[PDB]
């Protein structure tokens, strides 16, 4: 962690800090993401503070927020979760099948965002993923 | 068969909070109710992206 680093988290850190009173609360969140246009449920933003909030206080304080922007397995839930879609156990899944599921199943990417996917992740170009190279790329 | 949204959502979030790295992804191009795009914005996002990723990490985990 760089001092550069540490004070542009404090300064994220206090783009969410609304009240200024040192703790981001569900409803500080809600309101910088409907800010950026996002509508997220009341459960969603719990979701997101209890994977940060170590303390179990129910708010998210710097040093929480340092910690997780700060944040092992990771790679390999990642390479797991593309496991599912590698069917036969190629290691490989097709720029073609990639598509598909990136644009059409959970937060579905757009075209652009999976051709930036795509031309990052087939470093040979033959319309094949070879995804634990690209989960690497990741991380 | 719950793996598969969860693990799209995992791969989509991680290279989400991959690519929002690049200042010039297009990724940004997807707040198309942001007129102008400063860096608090940007700032903001890839806080957001992080947290949505431990999110997806959690439910994947919990779906496998
Ligand atoms: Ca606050
Ligand atoms: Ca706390
Ligand atoms: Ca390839």
């Amino acid at each position: 962690l760089t001092e550069e680093q540490i004070a542009e988290f404090k300064e994220a850190f206090s783009l969410f800090d609304k009240d200024g009173d040192g703790t981001i609360t569900t409803k500080e969140l809600g309101t910088v993401m409907r800010s950026l246009g996002q509508n997220p449920t009341e459960a969603e933003l719990q979701d997101m503070i209890n994977e940060v909030d170590a303390d179990g206080n129910g708010t998210i304080d710097f040093p929480e927020f340092l910690t997780m922007m700060a944040r092992t397995d990771s790679e390999e839930e990642i390479r797991e979760a593309f496991r599912v879609f590698d069917k036969d156990g190629n290691g490989y899944i097709s720029a073609a099948e990639l598509r598909h599921v990136m644009t059409n199943l959970g937060e579905k990417l757009t075209d652009e965002e999976v051709d930036e996917m795509i031309r990052e992740a087939d470093i040979d170009g033959d319309g094949q993923v070879n995804y634990e190279g690209f989960v690497q790329m990741m991380t | 068969n719950r793996q598969i949204p969860a693990a799209a959502s995992l791969i989509q979030t991680a290279w989400r909070c991959y690519a929002a790295e690049n200042p010039d992804s297009s990724t940004w191009k997807i707040y198309i109710r942001i007129s102008q795009l400063r860096e608090h914005h940007r700032a903001t996002i890839k806080v957001i992206r992080r947290m949505q990723y431990f999110v997806a990490k959690k439910k994947f985990q919990q779906a496998r």
